[PDB]
C-alpha cells in the first residue's frame, strides 16, 4: 500500500530550531503534493503549508510562513518541515499528508502518523 | 479567511442511536464548475491520525461503511450516522478543501 513514515517524537528547549521528515512509500512524491499540519492538546487542526516537489513551489499560512520552512528532497523521497525559534505555542503534533496533483481530484487521504514535538 | 464553525462541540451518545452533527462556513464551498462542494469530513481517535470519511461533502472514502452520510451544500453541511456504533467514536472534523489557506473545524466529540 502507499505510507507515509514520520520521524521519532521531539524535545527542544525554547529558541532552538527543529527539522521533521515525512518519507513516502508506495509513491514518488513527485506526483504528489506534501502538505503540514499542526495540532495543539486542543483537538482543532492547523495547515500549515504545502509544497510541490517537483517544482520547488511552496504554500504556506501566513500564521505559519515566517516560522515554518517545507524542504523536500526527491533523491530520498522524504519532505520537511523546519522550525524555527520555538516557543510553548508551538507544543503540538505535526501530521504530514500528501495529494495527488496529477488527477482531476483527490482529498488529503493518507496521512502520516504525526510526530510530537515539545519544547518546555 | 474561511472559518469552519461545527456545532455542538460535545455529544453525549448511546449505542444503536442515531446522530447529526452541523458544520457552517463561512463562504460558500461550492464550485459553480462542477457543482462539487468542496467540504471533507474526518474522524479521529485519540492517538490516531487523521482519517478520510468523506469528500464533496456527501462522496464516502473508499471504504467507510454506509452508516455514514454526509450532505449540504455551499454554506451549510451536516454529518449523520444511523445508529452509531462503539467504534464510531472520535472527533470528527469538518474542512474547506476549496481555498488556501485549509481550514478545519474544530470538530465534534462523541462521549459515552
Amino acid at each position: 500500500e502507499v505510507q507515509l513514515q514520520q520521524s521519532g517524537a521531539e524535545l527542544v528547549r525554547p529558541g532552538a530550531s527543529v527539522k521533521l521528515s515525512c518519507t513516502a512509500s508506495g509513491f514518488n512524491i513527485k506526483d504528489d503534493f506534501m502538505h503540514w499540519v499542526k495540532q495543539r492538546p486542543e483537538q482543532g487542526l492547523e495547515w500549515i503549508g504545502r509544497i510541490d516537489p517537483a517544482n520547488d513551489n511552496t504554500k504556506y499560512a501566513p500564521k505559519f510562513q515566517d516560522k515554518a520552512t517545507i524542504i523536500a528532497d526527491t533523491s530520498s523521497n522524504t519532505a520537511y518541515l523546519q522550525l524555527s525559534s520555538l516557543t510553548s505555542e508551538d507544543t503540538a503534533v505535526y501530521y504530514c499528508a500528501r495529494r495527488e496533483v496529477y488527477s482531476y481530484y483527490s482529498p488529503l487521504d493518507v496521512w502520516g502518523a504525526g510526530t510530537t514535538v515539545t519544547v518546555p | 479567511d474561511i472559518v469552519m464553525t461545527q456545532s455542538p462541540s460535545s455529544l453525549t451518545v448511546t449505542a444503536g442511536e442515531k446522530v447529526t452533527m452541523s458544520c457552517k462556513s463561512s463562504q460558500s464551498l461550492l464550485n459553480s464548475g462542477n457543482q462539487k462542494n468542496y467540504l471533507t469530513w474526518y474522524q479521529q481517535k485519540p492517538g490516531q491520525p487523521p482519517k478520510l470519511l468523506i469528500y464533496w461533502a456527501s462522496t464516502r472514502e473508499s471504504g467507510v461503511p454506509d452508516r455514514f452520510t454526509g450532505s449540504g451544500s455551499g454554506t451549510d453541511f451536516t454529518l449523520t450516522i444511523s445508529s452509531v456504533q462503539a467504534e464510531d467514536l472520535a472527533v470528527y472534523y469538518c474542512q474547506n478543501d476549496y481555498s488556501y489557506p485549509l481550514t478545519f473545524g474544530a470538530g465534534t466529540k462523541l462521549e459515552p
